[PDB]
């Protein structure tokens, strides 16, 4: 909704967010008590990697190695305060806010591989109960890619 | 003379058991003393400082803790018997007690950290100052590397530059150049909080800023930040000590006090430019640490679209508007 200057800065900020998410490893599924619980947790993991994945790409296709710049410039702790700033009102206590205390260490800054992305999508089809919204989105996200979805 | 500083060093020994007798050797001191302020009172300063040098020259840690307590009941057995004068700080050598305190908390901060890489940079740092007795007794030693530990910092830096010449940078070699950054840092964090409970040193810090700048050129994202929050932790202790020395000196001989300003001001500019590539999320804290250095935080607000930051800067400021 906002202007262009805010868009780029915000998309820059968002690119970092999606990146942080994608980096997060697949959760330890074996560690759950039951079959239903663990399958659920994994399902969400696939959803995270898939959604963030396509976003990371669509934002990185704008420019050449656009992702590298995002990390090299905002991975700095200065970005953490610029993120808290744009998202929240600074008046709230910045101590008990998880966003301000997270240890952003060694962002992979590696664009996602299509083959990995496919198995993330396929595993997350049941993430949103297969709403035609979900699939029509994925199908469109793959509409710009050189590899087609299964 | 030596007969005097060996007579008060004998009255402090009794100043742990009782006082009456020691208070009469301080009373014999005030009547038998010289009492000409300008140097005879800096002849009993050169005595209280020659016994603080010997309580620092003194189970190597529990034995260096017993010595920060000893130099603490020696600073209490001076406040009472008084001991309310003398000061021969001059150049290179009361601030001298605090300083020898601060460096005994530094000696316990690198005693608490003992691993094979620092113990090697220390043995290289002591074999360079002189030879060691090889009758076992190989720390290779500390009780004299305390009265002078300032030197095992400028040498455990020359052993990170020869361990960086072989580093071949390659990832495990940029993890060994940060492990040392983290110790010289929290050894400077230990001298700061020992002052709250109240040109070689500096060169070795501007040397590891530049080597912490060459490495983030090739480094996994997160790591390049932790050594940046570190070189920001360290630069904020140097700029704090040049601020405290400024405030210490004022008025007449001002020419020397406005030439040392230009020197710290050409460095908060050389620490700013250095942080111009780095994250500006730390700029806000570097700008607040040397709480003006506005020219740097004012050009960080200009490079971005934060007309909100340059409004938040002028919102909390004393005449920044006439400055912006």
């Amino acid at each position: 909704h906002s202007s262009n200057v805010q868009w780029r800065a915000l998309s820059e900020l968002a690119a970092l967010c999606y990146l942080i998410a994608f980096q997060v490893p697949r959760p330890k599924i074996k560690l759950i008590k039951g079959e239903a619980g663990q399958n659920l947790l994994e399902m969400m993991a696939c959803d995270r990697l898939s959604q963030s994945g396509h976003m990371l790409l669509n934002l990185s296709r704008g420019k050449q190695d656009f992702l590298k710049e995002i990390v090299e410039t905002f991975a700095n702790k200065s970005g953490q305060s610029a993120l808290y700033d744009a998202l929240f009102s600074s008046q709230s206590p910045k101590d008990t806010s998880f966003l301000g205390s997270d240890d952003i260490g060694n962002i992979d800054v590696r664009e996602p591989e299509l083959e990995d992305l496919t198995r993330y999508d396929v595993g997350a089809i049941r993430a949103h109960n297969g709403s035609l919204q979900h699939l029509t989105w994925l199908g469109l996200q793959w509409n710009s890619l050189p590899a087609l979805p299964g | 003379k030596i007969k005097l500083l060996k007579a008060a060093f004998l009255q402090y020994c009794r100043k742990d058991l009782g006082h009456a007798q020691m208070v009469v050797d301080e009373l014999f001191s005030s009547h038998s003393d010289l009492d000409s302020d300008s140097e005879l009172d800096r002849a009993v300063t050169q005595i209280s400082v020659d016994l603080m040098d010997d309580y620092p020259a003194s189970i190597i840690l529990h034995q260096l803790e017993d010595k920060m307590k000893a130099h603490s009941f020696l600073m209490d057995f001076i406040h009472q018997v008084g001991l309310f004068g003398r000061l021969g700080s001059f150049p290179v050598r009361l601030l001298l007690c605090e300083h020898a305190e601060k460096l005994s908390a530094a000696i316990v901060l690198k005693n608490h950290h003992s691993r094979l890489s620092d113990l090697v940079n220390t043995a290289i740092l002591i074999a360079l100052n002189k030879r060691e007795y090889e009758i076992p007794s190989n720390l290779t030693p500390a009780d004299v590397f305390f009265r002078e530990v300032s030197q095992v910092d400028t040498i455990c830096e020359c052993l990170l530059e020869h361990e960086e010449q072989v580093l071949r940078d390659s990832i495990e070699w940029a993890e060994v150049v940060i492990n040392v950054n983290n110790i010289l840092k929290d050894m400077l964090q230990a001298a700061s909080h020992y002052r709250q409970n109240r040109r070689t040193v500096i060169i070795r810090q501007h040397e590891i800023v530049l080597k912490v700048a060459y490495p983030q050129a090739d480094s996994n994202l997160r790591n390049i930040v932790t050594e940046q929050l570190v070189a920001l932790i360290d630069c904020f202790l140097d700029g704090y000590v040049s601020q405290l020395k400024s405030v210490d000196k004022s008025s007449n001989r001002e020419r020397y006090d406005n030439l040392e300003m230009e020197y710290l001001q050409k460095r908060s500019d050389l620490l700013s430019p250095l942080l111009s590539l780095g994250q500006y999320l730390w700029a806000a804290s570097l700008a607040e640490k040397y709480c003006d250095f506005d020219i740097l935080v004012q050009m960080c607000e200009q490079t971005d679209n934060q007309s909100r930051l340059q409004r938040y800067m002028t919102q909390f400021a004393d005449q920044n508007f006439s400055d912006f």
